This record gives C-alpha cells, structure tokens and sequence, in this order.
C-alpha cells in the first residue's frame, strides 16, 4: 500500500460524503432563495456550517498524503484543491479579524447608503436608489452628486478596512507559499506536470497585458467616437482630447458603457431589434422560453432538461406573499438534481438570459460523471464564456427569424449591424480597459508597489492612462474608490472577467467554423450544428480534470488565450468607427480634468 | 400447484441493502413470470442464457430472487462482466449468468425528503467478489500497512456506505429496486415449472 494508494481511497470516501453534504448544502440555500423566509434562513446557516466544518475537517486529514509521491495526475488535482488552508493559515485570532473585516465590508457596501444635501431625509441605497440615476439620468450634477457620495460616503469608510484587509490577505498568501493575494488569486491558471500544457501564475500578468495591447486600437476608437458623442450632450464639460469623467460612463464606476447606447447609437432612427413584443403575441410564458432555450441545445447535440430540471426549477416569479431573490443562478446541486432559479417576464432580455443559465447547467450537466472536487469550469473564465456565447447565437437575427419570433420580411442592413456592435462593445469592449485596470491596480497593491499613502493616487493615475477616465473630484488617500465597487469590497478576483471575454469568442470563433458559418461572426447562428455540439461538449465533459489549457485547445485549436476572435467578432465596427472618427482626436489625455 | 411468492420479492414493503442481498429460493411451484409488470416509470428486464420472451416454458432447479435497491447509474451494473462499485463488491453476476435481471425506479417508496439513510452498499473490500458471495461483514477496512485494531479512522475506513435516497434526486441516484432470477439447472427433478 503506497500513498497514492492511500490518497486514492482518502478521495473516495470523501467524494461520497461530499456529494451528500453538499447536496444538503445546496438544497437549505435553494429553499432559501426561493422561499425566503426566517426559518430557511436559519436551515442554510445550519447546513452550511456543516459543510463548511466537515470540508475543514477532510483538509487536515488530507495533508498527510504528500503530492509529491502521487502521480496520477488527475488524483494529484484533487488533493491539491482539498489541501487548500487559506483562514486556516493564519492564527485564531488573525483568521477571526480577517472574517470580521470581510464581514463589516460587505455590509457597509450592502446597506451602505447616502442621503440628499437639500433634504437629509431622503437617503438611497445603491441599489436601487443610486445605480438608478446612473444608468438612466442624463443631468450632469446629479450623476456628479451619486458618484462622489457613493465614494465619499461608502468609499472612506472601507479605506481603513482594504488597509487591514490588504495585509492579512498577504499573510494568508505568504503563508500557502505565495508571493502575495494577487498571486493566490492567479492559481486558478496555474498548470505544473503537463509538458507542453503547463502555465505559470506570472504568465497569467503577461498574458493580459500583451492581450490588451491588441484591444487599445479598437478601445481607443471607440473611446473617441463615445466622447464625441458624450462631447455634444454635455458640451460645457467634455474635452476632445481628454479622459471621460468617470460619472458619466453608464454606471457608478464605468465597468460597463451599456447605459450609454441611447447617447451614443449611430443610426437612432433605424430601430434595435427587440423580440419582446413578437412573445406576447404569440402567447410565450416562462415555460415556452426555457423550452425554446432547451431545443436550442438539444438541435447542437446536448441532451434535454433533466425531468428534475423542470419539476423543481422555479421559472416564474412566485409572487404574491412568496418572495425570493430574483437574480438569475444556475443550481448545480449535485446527485442528478439541475435546477434554474429565474423570475422570467416575457421579454427578450429573459429570453437570451434563460439561454445563457441553461448553457450553465449544461455545462454542469457534462461534467456531472467527474469526481466531486473536479465538477468545475476548466478555470474560472470558462463558465461564464459557455453561457455567454448561447446568448451570442440566440440573439441574431437568424436564430430568431428560425424560430418566429422575427418575421422574414425584416432584413438586416449594414446600419442596424452597426447599431448591434456598438451595443455590444460598449459592454463587451467598454468593460475591458475597466476590469484590467481595476485588476492590475489590486496586484499592484498586494505586491507592495503602490503604497499606501499613494492608494488613490496611483489609482486615478491608472483610470487615466489605461481605461482612459477621468475623476471629476480629486480625491485624497482618506478615499478607497475602488472599495466601492462590490468585487473589491466583498474579496472577489476580477481578471476572470477579462479571461471569459476573450474566451467566449474564441469558443464561437470556433464553433462557427465548426458549423460552416459564412459571413461575419456577429451573424453566426451554432444551431442545429451537432459537430459544433460535440466540439463544445469535448470540453465541457473535461471539467477542471485537465488543464484549462488543454481544454481550451479542444474546442479553438491553440493552447492559449487569444484576442483575435475578439477582434474579428467587432472589425465590421472598428473600420466603421476609423470612419466616424476620421476628424476627431483618437487617445486621450491624462492631465485634463473637469476639476481644473 | 402453489404460485411461487414472486408478489414476495417483487411487492415487498422493505427490500435489502445490495450489500445483504436477499435470496428466497424458489421450488416446487408454479412460475408465471407475466405478472411481472407493477407499472414502475424506468423498468429494465435484460436476461442472460435464457431468453425472456416466453420465460414460462422452462423447468429449473432452483429459481433464486435476489432483490436489494441501489441507485440507477448502477443498475447497470447488474449483468455478467462488469465493473463498478455494486458487482466488484457487493453483488456480482457470474461470466455465463444463466437467469434475468429486473428493476425498476422506486424514488416513490425509498425517497424520504429528509434523506433515507437505510440502504446501504460497500464502498470497499479487499478483494473483488465470486458470483454470488455476499459479505456482510462489518470489518474496519485496512487501506494502510499499520493494523486497524477493529477501531475506524485514518486508513481504517468503515466498510459501508449509506445511499440517502432524497426525492429530489435525480434519474440516475434515485434507488432502483432490482430483481435477479438466478435459474439454477441441476440434475435435479428441477422443480421449479409452471406455464
Ligand atoms: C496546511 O497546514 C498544515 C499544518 O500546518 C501543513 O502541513 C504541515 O506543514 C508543516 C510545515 O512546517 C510540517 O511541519 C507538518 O509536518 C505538516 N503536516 C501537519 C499534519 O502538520 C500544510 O502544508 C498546509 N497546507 C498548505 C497548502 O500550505
Ligand atoms: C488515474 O486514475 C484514473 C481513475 O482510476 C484512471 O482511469 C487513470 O488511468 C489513471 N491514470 C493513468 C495515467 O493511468
Ligand atoms: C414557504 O413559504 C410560505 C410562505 O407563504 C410558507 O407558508 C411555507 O410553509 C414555506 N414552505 C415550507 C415547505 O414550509
Ligand atoms: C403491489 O403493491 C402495489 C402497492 O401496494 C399494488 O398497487 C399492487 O396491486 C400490488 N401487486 C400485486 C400483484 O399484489
Ligand atoms: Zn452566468
């Protein structure tokens, strides 16, 4: 009996009570979400803490079968990610002041409000009090006045806090044998025993960076037609040749330029293709939308809905007395039990999104034969870019003439494609100077790079010269800006939202191909193309048991991230905006402010 | 003369673990495998040697009706040459298994929202099973070279596991409530017929 031995019955029995547990784990939170109510809140807790004390338990009696001496590779995957010590690392007492402190952040961000000058009676929370004027006021003061106490208010408190909060992080890093948080936080890419599949955490830095620099031309035109635009309605306020002020972007920080579309769209008075009002006349309820979303994927070659899936799922708002958390999640509980929690009205924006979480639960679906440990995207980014591209196709004009829901008498002129990618890169492309920047400005915290007394300093000099973005009030070290947002104040790693970007189109890039699609990108349409199925699928079954590099290469053929796909999905746009922005100023400026 | 008590091991209140796999010898009645159908929602009936279709024209020895539950990515399981937790350790099938095999989905009866921890299987045992073995042995399984002391813990894991049968299960973890209908031949007066 050798150790691999040893390790290989430790994950079995493991692997058996892990399914059961955490099947009760999901099923407490699965009734609390959708039941909310007093007693499922206490039942969660319960639950929860029994999983989360027989996890800590399972670790300790882990660590005594040494990687080193196991060499089945997917055996060594798994203790790996069981071996994780993490709180546990640091002393009873640190261990107990960093989860006070993650704690009383995500409170402060959550019940964080502020109230009006005039009136300091009337108080908003940020949802949905002030990301309300963002997305949808188009005064000037008023968005000046919710950005600033937002950062004001919210942001100075959680500066003491990201201070403590930055420390202890880099003890709990330094102590699992990491340079700092940031370099914790790359392990999820990090690959070592594969040869020729292998990847460094400190690739990961090289990697988005050298990525990003393809992106800057195609950012950097739209960012000028953007300011263009934003330059004629606030005309007093806008330089042409300087950053965007930070609370004019769509949002409280600018992550996504979404809201900007009505300033913004290029040919207004062509309209934006908008399935809505075609479901309401043809009877659609909840149940025809995950119907039509579950015949989408069985005509690519994935299997149906889970009988369970449809018995269990909660696809309409109970209402009533019943409340719930509304927010779409996919529930991959375990034991055979999918289930989708989606308070569905009969719009288009449900409809895409219902495709997008059963891509969800189709990756779980695939991957529900691999050990409980490896049930997983291949990295983080994987998961979200599997559900993205469902919308990717779901939403074109083809797949929606396909199904009736858009007549075929509409037909699609180079203008309304226009308006379809421009809508798209103020999301898509919009968010990723924003979400490097944001991640680049925490790995240099956690590093030691930037210092503390230049926190805010370096910050709004990065928003500067990356995202291209500009303050509208200086701001000293007594601010943490980035501590309003709620993945810096609720300990969330954010380049995975970068890496699923670029990764969603190199997965329709190549599934395209796959289905003989000809023509741009934008258009393609991966229905009824079961080679492309099974190309997605190869890799959806892997789960984490192979490096994520691995399973990249079985769907787009190259062992990388690539910003091409990226860029060819968006080319009809960027030689269009060359063309809009023929006679204006492209880049920016970093030392304009509207503060003078 | 007597009808053999197929309503027995196929409507029984409470069945087995695979583990302890129940046997009630059949002889000297009367078989009339039609009435084998209680209009169950996943019913499987492969059968080996023999051939199904018109089962109630041959004489045996012994019919043997083993019956235990266990989930139904499993069931398969249950035919000669395979692989897999249930017949590596709990219930094998021989190679040239002259008989039938019959279940079906019961998350009905054994399902409890709470969890139905009755059923069990073995998730270990030192060496793969001959046909029709049965350990109901509660030895502390040694996966390491220190002696186990008859005490569970580090590589002392306890042989047995518990299925928790939930109804929110899914196809494949619900319990499936299996028949096998070993036909023993012997030289015997094989009295075991009936049309
Ligand atoms: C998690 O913590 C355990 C316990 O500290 C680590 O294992 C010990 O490492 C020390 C290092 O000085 C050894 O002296 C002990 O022999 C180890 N084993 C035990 C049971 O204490 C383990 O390495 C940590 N895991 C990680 C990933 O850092
Ligand atoms: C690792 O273990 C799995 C599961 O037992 C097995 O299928 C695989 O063959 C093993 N690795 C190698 C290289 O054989
Ligand atoms: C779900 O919430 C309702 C509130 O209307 C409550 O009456 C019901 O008991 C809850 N569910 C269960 C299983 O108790
Ligand atoms: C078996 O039991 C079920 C449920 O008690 C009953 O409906 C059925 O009639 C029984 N079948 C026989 C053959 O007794
Ligand atoms: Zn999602």
């Amino acid at each position: 009996s050798t150790i691999e031995e040893q390790a290989k019955t430790f994950l079995d029995k493991f692997n058996h009570e892990a399914e059961d547990l955490f099947y009760q784990s999901s099923l407490a939170s699965w009734n609390y979400n959708t039941n909310i109510t007093e007693e499922n809140v206490q039942n969660m807790n319960n639950a929860g803490d029994k999983w989360s004390a027989f996890l800590k338990e399972q670790s300790t009696l882990a660590q005594m079968y040494p990687l080193q001496e196991i060499q089945n590779l997917t055996v060594k995957l798994q203790l790996q990610a069981l071996q994780q010590n993490g709180s546990s690392v640091l002393s009873e007492d640190k261990s107990k002041r960093l989860n006070t402190i993650l704690n009383t952040m995500s409170t402060i961000y959550s019940t964080g409000k502020v109230c009006n000058p005039d009136n300091p009676q009337e108080c908003l929370l940020l949802e949905p009090g002030l990301n309300e004027i963002m997305a949808n006021s188009l005064d000037y003061n008023e968005r000046l006045w919710a950005w600033e106490s937002w950062r004001s208010e919210v942001g100075k408190q959680l500066r003491p806090l990201y201070e403590e909060y930055v420390v202890l992080k880099n003890e709990m890093a330094r102590a699992n044998h990491y340079e700092d948080y940031g370099d914790y936080w790359r392990g999820d890419y990090e690959v070592n025993g594969v040869d020729g599949y292998d990847y460094s955490r400190g690739q990961l830095i090289e990697d988005v960076e050298h990525t990003f620099e393809e992106i800057k031309p195609l950012y950097e035109h739209l960012h000028a037609y953007v300011r263009a635009k934003l330059m004629n309605a606030y005309p007093s306020y806008i330089s042409p040749i300087g950053c965007l002020p930070a609370h004019l972007l769509g949002d409280m920080w600018g992550r996504f330029w979404t809201n900007l579309y009505s300033l913004t769209v290029p040919f207004g008075q062509k309209p934006n293709i908008d399935v809505t009002d075609a479901m309401v006349d043809q009877a659609w309820d909840a149940q025809r939308i995950f119907k039509e979303a579950e015949k989408f994927f069985v005509s690519v070659g994935l299997p149906n809905m889970t009988q369970g899936f449809w018995e269990n799922s909660m696809l309409t708002d109970p209402g009533n007395v019943q409340k719930a958390v509304c927010h779409p999640t996919a529930w991959d509980l375990g034991k055979g039990d999918f289930r989708i929690l989606m308070c569905t009205k009969v719009t288009m924006d449900d409809f895409l999104t219902a495709h997008h979480e059963m891509g969800h639960i189709q990756y779980d679906m695939a991957y529900a034969a691999q050990p409980f440990l490896l049930r997983n995207g291949a990295n983080e980014g994987f998961h979200e870019a599997v559900g993205e591209i469902m919308s990717l196709s779901a939403a074109t004009p083809k797949h929606l003439k396909s199904i009736g829901l858009l007549s075929p008498d509409f037909q699609e002129d180079n203008e309304t494609e226009i308006n379809f990618l421009l809508k798209q890169a103020l999301t898509i492309v919009g968010t990723l100077p924003f979400t490097y920047m944001l991640e680049k400005w925490r790995w240099m915290v956690f590093k030691g790079e930037i210092p503390k007394d230049q926190w805010m300093k370096k910050w709004w000099e990065m928003k500067r010269e990356i995202v291209g973005v500009v303050e509208p009030v200086p701001h000293d070290e007594t601010y943490c800006d980035p501590a309003s947002l709620f993945h810096v104040s609720n300990d969330y790693s954010f380049i995975r939202y970068y890496t699923r970007t670029l990764y969603q189109f190199q997965f329709q890039e190549a599934l395209c191909q796959a289905a003989k699609h000809e023509g741009p990108l934008h258009k393609c349409d991966i229905s009824n193309s079961t080679e492309a199925g099974q190309k997605l699928f190869n890799m959806l079954r892997l789960g984490k048991s192979e490096p994520w590099t691995l399973a990249l290469e079985n769907v787009v053929g190259a062992k990388n991230m690539n910003v091409r796909p990226l860029l060819n999905y968006f080319e009809p746009l960027f030689t269009w905006l060359k063309d809009q922005n023929k006679n204006s100023f492209v880049g920016w400026s970093t030392d304009w402010s509207p503060y003078a | 003369t007597n009808l053999c008590p197929f309503d027995e091991v196929f409507n029984a209140t409470t069945f087995a673990s695979v583990y302890a796999w129940n046997r009630k010898r059949i002889s000297n009645c009367v078989a009339d495998y039609s009435v084998l159908y209680n209009f169950a929602p996943f019913f499987a009936f492969k059968c080996y040697g023999v051939s199904p279709t018109k089962l109630n024209d041959l004489c045996f020895t012994n019919v043997y009706a083993d019956s235990f539950v266990i989930r139904g990515n499993e069931v398969s399981q249950i035919a000669p040459g395979q692989t897999g937790n249930i017949a590596d350790y709990n219930y094998k099938l021989p190679d040239d298994f002259t008989g039938c095999v019959i279940a079906w989905n019961s998350n009905k009866l054994d399902s409890k929202v709470g969890g139905n921890y009755n059923y069990r299987y073995r998730l270990f045992r030192k060496s793969n099973l001959k046909p029709f073995e049965r350990d109901i042995s509660t030895e502390i399984y040694q996966a390491g070279n220190k002696p186990c002391n008859g005490v569970a813990g580090v590589n002392c894991y306890f042989p047995l596991q518990s299925y928790g049968f939930r109804p929110t299960y899914g196809v494949g973890h619900q319990p499936y409530r299996v028949v096998v209908l070993s036909f023993e031949l012997l030289h015997a007066p094989a009295t075991v017929c009936g049309p």
